[PDB]
């Protein structure tokens, strides 16, 4: 049995922005799981979450 | 202060003092009302508000 492709309609959309104070870093994102979403981010920056 | 007063015609000097008792309070119990809002992140982390 062959697999198969999502074919959702919106594509993946983002947008970053970060604060200019406390490092802090805005992320409108549209996914389906914000907790990795922020996970990520903070491990990637060396920050807490 | 009243060695300086009468050797200096033009020139005064002067010296008080003030008590306070100043009392704290509201109007009416529903003035007080006072909400807040803890986070913890999974990492050791804290936001509130």
């Amino acid at each position: 049995m062959g697999g198969q492709e999502h074919f959702y309609m919106e594509t993946q959309s983002m947008l970053v922005v970060p604060k200019g104070e406390d490092q802090e870093m805005d992320v409108y994102v549209s996914t389906q799981f914000p907790k990795y979403i922020q996970d990520i981010v903070a491990s990637t920056l060396k920050l807490p979450a | 202060v009243e060695k300086f007063n009468a050797e200096n015609y033009w020139k005064k000097k002067g010296l008080a003092m003030v008590p306070l008792k100043f009392p704290v309070g509201l109007g009416s119990r529903a003035a007080g009302q006072a909400a807040a809002l803890v986070h913890i992140y999974l990492d050791g982390s804290v936001l509130v508000t």
